[PDB]
């Protein structure tokens, strides 16, 4: 079965499965977890940052794309510089030619195209890593997840990553309370970190090792790591 | 158009296209170069698989690269050919912006590039061939010798044989060659290349040619005579004794 | 025959003190013998405390402008939030106008 | 999209037989039997018009066709492919030779062009050979009258007389009993209708036979006068009724 | 234009060209030399554009090289000024065409004879007992037509265009600064040091 | 090795099995077509079958006009049959330009076959699993017949027939044209012609038709067309009043 | 011998085109979705899954929009069905670049169908992975068309894709027989809701959101739109009354 | 995709050699044999016409001998077609070289070109290379007369006598026993038959069967002659050899 | 066969995968960052005694402030070495500055995953990923001194300390104890030499082992034989000092 069905992208199993696609979903959830969860006034990423040796510095999680954009990736890192790139062009485009700033829906919708090319020609291979998009736009904070199928789907709040499904249980749980967290980046932020640390097993957030991103009302998309995410742990 | 992936790494993470183009050159004629004090000295080895051959016309094993460079070989002789066109086209082409002539690490390091590419460029199969590079830098009296592989890795020896036997004839090699003292002549250095080569040719005065690199462009190959000459000397060394 | 180039007027004044440094322009606009405009901004603030001002004709101004701002925003994704010194910032315009030269 | 099929499909096997080329000829054994004789004023080349149902119009499709004024040709193997060469060769024609020196090339270089344009499908990338055989008929002023064969590989050879397809065997045989080199144009002609006889199982006549001639020029084939130099084709196709009126003095 | 002479003598070709380069109002330099060795018994002198003369020089030059390491033998004069020739003549309907004026002087160790050709930027190709291109051949042809003898010396040669030189110096407008004398014979190339008063 | 059938290269036994299964791919929509040629007309007809109640009838042909003067009706998958109709309609619309005339039937047919033949020999592309009958009242030869298939194959014919019960339909007109000793329908009008067409379908395939059941392109002087619901009623009426 | 259906554009012995096949078992692996036509008209629904409480309810639109007449709505692979969208957006606009008016739904039907029928002709590509239902009204009427994987489409009365498509083909039949006088847009959109309702218990375990637009001379003077806020509440309630 | 159907023409196996070529080099052994033999005064070019009927016509014929030059022949083994191919471009290498240089091109440059046109295709493009194996037969004002053989793979040697195609092994061993560096022409024309007529897997040597050409400089000349024999050529040099 | 850039069942790249594991193949390199330079170390590991040990190039400058070491098939490594010293070159001429180590990084390691045969994302024409890992080391007035480990699968990891190679699991492990933020040049390449001793087949010696350092003041030099013959000298005696 399978084994005969594997072996390209342009490749469908007789049950209508696209097995290279799905490889690449796996290699998402070999990597490290990572938060996204968003209220009325501001969205929230938090990512675990990963480390090689004990000698290693932990590998960035979280991308800047424009001053009202950004994103957390969890899988092959350089699939993500690669995405992350198209999307600080979209929204280069959007800012010169239109004098906009481009919707956080239009990104995805952006992204989802982009994937969906690598999963029905031959020679290609779809892009291997997970993304969890947040902005603030024209309609207000939103979150999205990009998943290398080409699926792109709008949240509150989600996790993808390792363990990932504790954090995502925690905020289907906290749903009602962190969305009406407006006007209060401290307390959404808090209520992340909580639900990070809920896929937790091998050790804990340590300063170091917490990686946060906030967007918002009067936010800039801005990154947190080390000494300034203290204040969480 | 065509653009397969030919040399691609397997499981243990080896080329076998490149592994498989060492082969070719282990089948080949076996091929040496010694240095000396003030000189380098390449010698090869002729098949015999079939003699009723024209040797005024036939394409020699040594080829000068430029006035002062040449290279030798051991594996595809097709293959050889397209290397030493790029290296002479090469060679001119720096003459010609550089108004100097290559130094022999430059023009290896070229022919290496060229060997290299060819194991990670699509629809083209790795070279099988191995080269020995000997000349004398522009205005320079010390001697150069390097060898080039099939996967693009290249360095300078002190004496070096590629071919089939080059085992056997490098064992002679690394117990008669002496950094210390290197063959302070022409006539020694040509006398411990046929040695290394006799080793393994088996009786062959017309399969063994000889070319002897000094200093300023001075390059000449030596006739059958006088390696016939230095044959016979060097047959006598064993019998008396 | 058509002309690509037409010219704006405008003046611009560049000072620099022991710890300071100013940049002054005009605010008129100008085609000919009219005015297109009493106050159109000429001298723009490009982030990373850099100033700048390209007089001549208008449109090529505000590309040079539009571009040398985008230049800086991807200098910092680039180089990690790397602040741009004059100094860089100087060499970069060299080549987006030699870029031009023809 | 985009033809990624740059690599050959014909290839040379361990005992050294280039399988696509040997199966084309496989093809062309199973088609129906065509054959040339060489006479000393002319050539003839026929065939067998197996039509494929009787509501069909044989007339419409010809295995015999003029390729220059004094050239024509004829197959055995595929229909289809046959046709498409015919186009290509009726162009090569012109753009290689007419258009160049203002006159119809000698059969030999046209038949060396089709020849080339069919080894290519033997080397080319993506593409398998063409599964016929030619028998190419002409003439032209320095070497007179002449009859050439070209197979799938692109090989090609002149010959006085001979068959190829279904019963080649048997034809080549027949033929090699009744040819000489004194044969005049009408005895060639029913040499042709005898041999194709032994080949053809049902109605034998002018509709079932296929069968042209490379022979004098036809002035009242040119469409016009007033140039003596110019004086008409040599290629002619017979009428079912000029086949018939042969048969009887079968 | 620079002056650019030649004149095949009994065993030898001599070739004889100005050491001035002139740019608008200065002389830049008073000792350039403006000829390439091709092969060891083929020698080209040039003159013309600017920068095109010495980029199409070298440029000849490195092809002949090449063609002699390839081959291990030395291409024949008339084979050199025919692979000169079809270059020119390339060059001339390309976009930016090479404006060289070239003469080749070549000894042939095969028929053991002296050649001289005489190449324009059209690639105009044609043998001769001697040459000049620009308007040198304006005063030196007709002193030539009067001089010359296919039997003379190489050491006849040279009174022949020392006595060429004088006129151009007496005649012509410009100040040439005199000019470089080289010779190619059966034993190569060598450059006649002492020209300034021979 | 066992690659020589997925492409279009040869078999050991120099066949091309592609080719074959495109053949089959033909009779997929277990449908019967037929053309006669009239005195001055030419005339198709095919089945027509409607399974599911959900579909707009109107919408479902495997009969097109290809040019005013050309009509095309095909054998096979509807998709590789719209691909086909398309490819058609812009050769005859470009013949038309640069030769200043219209295209001629049989010209447009043996155009299409070479097409076919193309995907016969060239790896990347696979054949078209459908089979092609074109029809028209040419200006220089009159009613015309000619049908191009998965192998690159064309001819002209008196009549025809396609489908799985294609062999029924052939013998019956060949019986008929070995009586008549004539290549063709001896009738004025082209509705008697259709009648004839729909009579002799009857007969072969041994089952009754309503208006739903059929579909008919009809060829004359200028141009073709194809006949309404009520227009095959009026045919089927006519037919009904013989019998 | 076997493998005919390791690569998309071989035939196998039977004349099938295996991947084309295997690409239809991902389209009836999706959501359902339906189309109506009506006396001037089309409606499109579609059953919108919901996987969790954190989708924000309304906010991931599936029903898109060609040009300013015409809707789009499929099930299987939606990265695919965005990618024909996007094609038949392409198509529309170099129509109505050249020739002034608004693509007819047939013309646009066809640009669909010959790309997609395009992805079965080479072993490059892969098929489409989706069915899809689209239609609008032009100069002459409403329009409405299914099209599947192998390129093969036909005009419509109703027309239904995915898991619960028997149940919605049913439903749709039954209309079909009893209004041969043909269905309001009003009436239609109601209808719609309900066959989607039922047509959910083939997928009962998960909780789903009901998406609906139309396209009418009347009701939205021929340009399509989504169905919101009161008229939307009023047809599920329609439904969500008939599903007991 | 496509990478399925490929066989991959320009791989070495695990012992580095080029499969092939070594396949192809399989095939050139069951051609015609083919012999060339240098003398003194010139050079000969005998072959032996594979596979022969009554009605072939031997005069308009030529499958093995082929003027590249006035100065230069080939003899060919292998397939005729292949063999065309390289033929027309060598005749293309010559007259450039013409052209160029305003010189006949030298023997060995013009084969070293053939040559890498060969090997070309054993490195790269994913093309099955040329069944042909050729000798070439040439003269020249710096090697005056020379032999050279060049097969699939692209590698040339020049020889004094050699043979290629089929039974070259035993026509090898015949020449290098009768070869003397002294001989002439008229003695080659006759180790050439006498070769031929040993190693024929025929019943007899006759003239229908055989294709010869000479390269002579007709000392009442000066220059250099081909001459490519005329079946009645062929017949008298057949009887004269006693071979009858 | 199957495509160059294809997934495991994993979701691992197997080209990039299988060429990890010839990068196990090759010679040691050891990386060590101090406050005072980066010291970078490699096992020259000859195959023959007549080969000229001091033509091995296994550390190569890429600009006066970055340096690099290498490990695996070498010869892949020139063109990335090409690119990286016109990256710096580049970067220094639209910019009138230094580029910094990491940026020069990730421009190294943008090249890495450029390969398939005929990946839709751009052109990509390489056959295969490279089959050599690479230490840059360097020092930029923003981050200072730095160390970073470049693979083909296009990540790159910053270290304290890092071996690659043969030994490096072994090597890394004493790097593990060994190394603390406060080591000084001196020690450091002590440490170097310790540990490329502890892993290297052969005996140690300055002919079969190369070192080198990067600092602020002087910017990376590859240090002689003479010099390093010393330090293995100091190195044995506070060995055998306990």
């Amino acid at each position: 079965f399978r084994n005969n069905y594997d072996g390209d992208t342009v490749t469908f199993s007789p049950t209508g499965r696209l097995f290279q696609v799905e490889y690449a979903l796996e290699a998402i959830k070999q990597g490290s977890v990572t938060v996204g969860l968003r209220s009325n006034t501001h969205a929230v990423l938090v990512a675990l940052k990963r480390n090689a040796d004990e000698l290693s510095s932990y590998q960035k999680k979280i991308i800047k794309c424009d001053e009202h954009m950004g994103l957390s990736l969890a899988g092959l890192a350089p699939d993500a510089r690669v995405l992350s790139n198209y999307l600080r062009q979209q929204c280069n485009y959007s800012s010169l030619v239109f004098n906009r700033k481009l919707a956080v829906e239009r990104a995805g919708h952006l992204l989802c195209d982009k994937a969906q090319k690598n999963t029905q020609s031959y020679g290609g291979r779809p892009y291997g890593v997970g993304l969890l998009i947040i902005g603030y736009d024209k309609s207000g904070a939103h979150l999205l997840e990009f998943q290398p199928s080409g699926n792109v789907t709008e949240l509150y709040g989600t996790a993808i990553g390792a363990r990932s499904q504790g954090a995502k249980t925690y905020l289907e749980r906290t749903l009602d309370t962190f969305i009406k967290i407006d006007g209060n980046p401290d307390e959404l932020i808090k209520a992340g970190v909580e639900a990070i640390s809920q896929s937790l097993r091998d050790e804990s957030l340590t300063v170091d090792n917490l990686s946060i991103a906030i967007v918002g009302k009067d936010t800039p998309f801005t990154i947190y790591d080390g000494e300034a995410v203290a204040k969480y742990i | 158009g065509y653009d397969r992936a030919l040399s691609i790494f397997s499981p243990d993470g080896h080329i076998f296209q490149v592994e498989y183009a060492l082969e070719a050159v282990k089948r080949g004629t076996c091929a040496v170069g010694v240095k000396g004090k003030n000189c380098v000295v390449l010698g090869c080895e002729r098949r015999s698989t079939l003699k009723l051959q024209d040797t005024r016309i036939t394409p020699s094993k040594v080829s000068k690269i430029d006035s002062h460079v040449v290279l030798s070989f051991s594996g595809l002789n097709a293959d050889s050919r397209i290397l030493i066109e790029k290296a002479r086209v090469e060679a001119q082409s720096h003459r010609l912006t550089l108004e100097d002539p290559v130094t022999v690490e430059y023009l290896t390091r070229y022919v290496a590039g060229v060997q290299q590419r060819y194991t990670q460029s699509g629809g083209v199969r790795p070279f099988g061939v191995s080269t020995l590079i000997a000349g004398f830098d522009p205005r320079d009296d010390e001697p150069k010798l390097y060898q080039t592989e099939p996967s693009g890795i290249y360095s300078s020896w002190s004496a070096q044989t590629i071919g089939r036997n080059s085992k056997t004839v490098r064992e002679f090699l690394e117990k008669n060659y002496d950094r210390k003292e290197p063959p302070a002549t022409v006539e020694e250095c040509v006398k411990l290349t046929v040695r290394s080569l006799l080793e393994v040719v088996q009786t062959g005065a017309k399969n063994i040619e000889i070319t002897v690199v000094k200093p300023d462009s001075d390059i000449v190959a030596l006739s059958s005579e006088e390696i016939n000459q230095y044959v016979t000397q060097i047959e006598q060394e064993k019998q008396e004794q | 025959q058509f002309n690509p180039y037409g010219d704006n007027g405008g003046t611009i004044l560049g000072i620099a003190g022991e710890d300071f440094a100013v940049l002054a322009g005009d605010t008129r606009n100008i085609t000919d013998y009219s005015i297109n405009s009493r106050y159109e901004p000429k001298v723009f603030d490009c982030g990373d405390n850099i100033v700048m001002s390209a007089n001549g004709f208008a449109a090529d101004g505000d590309a040079l402008v539009k571009r040398f701002k985008n230049s800086v925003k991807w200098y910092h994704f680039d180089h990690n939030d790397k602040k741009l010194s004059i100094n860089s910032a100087a060499r970069n315009i060299q080549h987006l106008l030699y870029g031009k030269r023809f | 999209m985009t033809d990624r099929y740059s690599f050959s499909l014909t290839t040379f096997s361990p005992s050294g037989k280039l399988g696509q080329i040997d199966y084309a000829l496989t093809a062309v054994k199973q088609g129906v039997t065509s054959l040339g004789i060489k006479a000393t004023n002319g050539v003839v080349i026929a065939t067998e018009k197996k039509s494929s149902s009787p509501l069909a119009m044989s007339e419409t499709l010809s295995k015999v066709s003029l390729l220059t004024p004094d050239i024509g040709a004829v197959y055995s193997g595929m229909g289809p492919d046959y046709r498409v060469l015919v186009d290509k060769s009726r162009k090569v024609a012109h753009t290689s030779y007419k258009r160049i020196y203002g006159e119809y090339p000698p059969t030999k270089l046209l038949v060396s062009e089709v020849a080339k344009i069919m080894q290519e499908a033997t080397q080319s990338g993506g593409v398998r050979p063409f599964g016929v055989s030619l028998l190419i008929a002409g003439h032209d002023e320095f070497n007179g009258f002449s009859l050439y064969q070209v197979d799938p590989s692109g090989s090609y050879f002149p010959w006085k007389a001979t068959a190829i397809g279904k019963g080649s065997v048997a034809a080549k045989t027949f033929l090699e009993k009744r040819w000489n080199d004194e044969l005049e144009l009408e005895d060639a002609i029913h040499i042709a209708l005898l041999t194709l006889k032994e080949s053809v199982e049902g109605e034998f006549n002018g509709d079932t036979i296929e069968l042209a001639i490379i022979g004098d020029e036809n002035p009242d084939l040119l469409g016009y006068t007033g140039i003596p130099t110019d004086k008409g084709p040599r290629f002619r196709k017979l009428t079912s009724q000029e086949i018939n009126d042969r048969l009887e003095a079968l | 234009m620079d002056i650019i002479l030649g004149i095949r003598v009994q065993d030898s070709v001599i070739l004889a060209s100005s050491k001035a380069v002139t740019r608008g109002i200065s002389v830049l330099k008073d000792s350039d030399d403006k000829t390439r060795q091709l092969s060891p018994h083929t020698l080209m002198s040039f003159a013309g554009e600017a920068g095109d003369t010495v980029q199409f020089a070298e440029y000849i030059q490195a092809n002949i090289q090449l063609y002699s390491i390839r081959e291990d033998y030395e291409l024949s004069p008339q084979a050199v000024s025919s692979f000169v020739r079809q270059e020119l003549a390339k060059s001339i309907r390309s976009r930016r065409p090479y404006q060289v004026n070239v003469l080749i002087g070549g000894y042939d160790k095969k028929k053991n004879k002296p050649e001289l050709y005489q190449i324009d930027y059209l690639g105009t190709k044609v043998e001769l007992p001697y040459g000049a291109h620009g308007y040198s051949g304006f005063y030196t042809f007709s002193l030539l037509d009067h001089h010359y003898r296919p039997d003379m010396t190489t050491e006849e040669g040279l009174d022949l265009l020392k006595l060429c030189v004088q006129e151009l110096e007496k005649r012509m407008p410009m100040d040439f600064k005199g000019v470089i004398v080289k010779i190619v014979d059966k034993d190569g190339i060598r450059q006649v040091d002492d020209f300034q008063a021979q | 090795a066992g690659y020589d059938r997925h492409i279009t290269i040869f078999s050991p036994e120099g066949r091309l099995y592609q080719v074959e299964y495109a053949f089959k791919a033909t009779n997929q929509t277990n449908i019967n077509s037929l053309a006669v040629r009239g005195k001055d007309c030419t005339v198709v007809i095919s089945q027509k079958k409607v399974p599911d109640k959900l579909l707009d009838p109107t919408t479902v042909s495997y009969i097109f006009c290809i040019s005013r003067t050309i009509g095309m009706v095909v054998n096979g998958p509807i998709p590789d049959a719209r691909n086909a109709a398309l490819r058609a309609k812009a050769e005859a619309a470009e013949f038309r330009y640069k030769y200043g005339y219209d295209m001629p039937c049989d010209v447009l047919a043996k155009r299409m076959a070479n097409l076919s033949q193309i995907y016969t020999q060239r790896a990347y592309m696979r054949p078209l699993g459908v089979i092609l009958t074109f029809v028209s009242v040419d200006e220089e030869l009159g009613p015309s017949i000619y049908k191009t298939d998965p192998a690159g194959y064309y001819v002209g014919y008196k009549a025809t027939a396609t489908g799985p019960k294609q062999q029924e339909i052939t013998t019956n007109l060949e019986n008929h044209f070995k009586k008549s000793k004539i290549d063709h329908i001896n009738e004025e009008s082209w509705e008697k012609v259709v009648e004839f067409a729909i009579t002799h379908m009857i007969d072969a395939l041994g089952t009754e038709f309503s208006k739903n059941d059929l579909e008919v392109g009809v060829a004359t002087k200028d141009k073709f067309f194809t006949l309404s619901a009520e227009n095959i009623e009026e045919r089927l009426v006519a037919i009904a009043e013989q019998d | 011998g076997t493998g005919y259906d390791l690569s998309n554009s071989v035939f196998s012995p039977d004349g099938r085109n295996f991947q084309v096949e295997y690409a239809v078992k991902a389209v009836e692996n999706g959501t359902t979705s339906i189309g109506i036509k009506c006396n001037d008209g089309v409606v499109f629904a579609v059953e919108k899954l919901i996987t969790s409480k954190l989708l924000v309810p309304q906010k991931n639109v599936k029903i898109q929009v060609v040009d300013r007449h015409i809707g789009c709505v499929y099930s299987g692979l939606i990265p695919d069905g965005r990618h024909l969208v996007n094609r038949g957006r392409e198509e529309a606009a170099s129509f109505k670049k050249l020739y002034k008016t608004p693509i007819p739904i047939p013309a646009f039907a066809d640009r669909l169908g010959q790309y997609v029928q395009a992805h079965t002709l080479y072993n490059s590509v892969r098929p489409f992975g989706v069915s899809t239902i689209f239609g609008g009204v032009d100069k002459n009427g409403a329009h409405l068309y299914m099209l599947e994987p192998s390129g093969s489409y036909w005009g419509y009365k109703g027309a239904a894709t995915g898991k619960g498509r028997q149940s919605a083909k049913a439903e749709l039949e039954k209309l079909v027989d009893h209004h041969p006088e043909g269905l309001s847009a009003r009436e239609a959109v109601k209808q719609a809701a309900k066959i989607i309702y039922l047509a959910h218990e083939d997928n009962k375990e998960k909780d789903f959101e009901l998406e609906i637009s139309w396209c009418s001379l009347s009701e939205t003077n021929g340009l399509h739109k989504f169905v919101k806020g009161d008229l939307l509440q009023e047809a599920i309630d329609f439904a969500q009354k008939e599903i007991n | 995709g496509s990478r399925r159907y490929d066989s991959r023409t320009t791989i070495f196996s695990p012992e580095g050699r080029l499969y092939q070529v070594e396949y192809a080099l399989e095939s050139i052994s069951h051609a015609g044999t083919a012999i060339g033999i240098m003398a003194s005064d010139g050079i000969v070019l005998a072959a032996e016409r594979k596979v022969t009927s009554t009605l072939l016509e031997q005069d308009t014929s030529t499958e093995k001998l082929y003027k590249l030059n006035d100065k230069i022949a080939v003899a060919v083994a292998g397939l005729t077609a292949d063999a065309e191919i390289l033929i027309n471009t060598a005749r293309i290498h010559a007259q450039n070289y013409l052209k160029t240089y305003n010189e006949d091109i030298p023997v060995e440059i013009l084969v070293r070109r053939l040559s890498d046109i060969k090997q070309g295709y054993t490195q790269h493009g994913g093309l099955r290379p040329f069944g042909v194996s050729f000798i070439y037969a040439g003269y020249d004002d710096r090697y005056g007369y020379q032999l050279y053989t060049s097969n699939p793979s692209g590698n040339y040697t020049g020889w004094k006598a050699i043979s290629v195609g089929a039974n070259t092994s035993a026509a090898q061993t015949l020449l290098q026993m009768d070869y003397k560096d002294d001989m002439k022409v008229d003695d080659a024309i006759e180790l050439a038959l006498k070769t031929l007529s040993k190693t024929t897997d025929s019943s007899a040597l006759t003239y229908d069967r055989l294709e010869f050409a000479t390269i002579r400089k007709g000392a009442n000349d000066g220059e250099v002659y081909q001459k490519i024999f005329k079946p009645q050529e062929i017949k008298d040099i057949l009887v004269k050899t006693g071979i009858t | 066969d199957r495509g160059v850039s294809t997934f495991s069942p994993e979701g691992r790249l197997f080209q990039v995968e299988y060429s990890l594991e010839a990068i196990k193949l090759g010679s040691t390199a050891i990386g060590i960052a101090t406050k005072e330079g980066v010291v970078l170390g490699v096992e020259k590991r000859a195959t023959s005694p007549l080969l000229e040990s001091d033509s091995i190039e296994k550390i190569v400058e890429i600009d006066r402030h970055i340096g690099c070491a290498m490990s695996g098939l070498t010869a892949d490594a020139r063109s990335m070495i090409e690119h990286a010293r016109t990256a710096a070159v580049t970067h220094n001429l639209y910019y009138d500055e230094d580029i910094n180590v990491e940026s020069l990084t990730q421009s190294v390691c943008d090249l890495a995953l450029r390969f398939g045969e005929g990946a839709s994302g751009e052109e990509r024409l390489m056959s295969r990923p490279f089959g050599v890992a690479l230490l840059i080391a360097g020092h930029d007035a923003d981050d200072g001194y730095q160390l970073f480990h470049a693979e083909p699968s296009g990540t790159f990891y910053r270290y304290n300390a890092k071996a690659i190679g043969s030994g490096s699991e072994g090597a890394q492990a004493e790097l593990l104890n060994e190394w603390h933020s406060s080591l000084t040049l001196k020690e450091a390449e002590l440490l170097v030499l310790k540990i490329l001793k502890q892993v290297m087949e052969e005996k140690l010696d300055e002919n079969n082992a190369q070192l080198s350092c990067i600092t602020k003041q002087d910017g990376f030099k590859i240090y002689d034989n003479e010099k390093t013959a010393e330090l293995i000298k100091e190195l044995k005696e506070k060995e055998a000092a306990e």
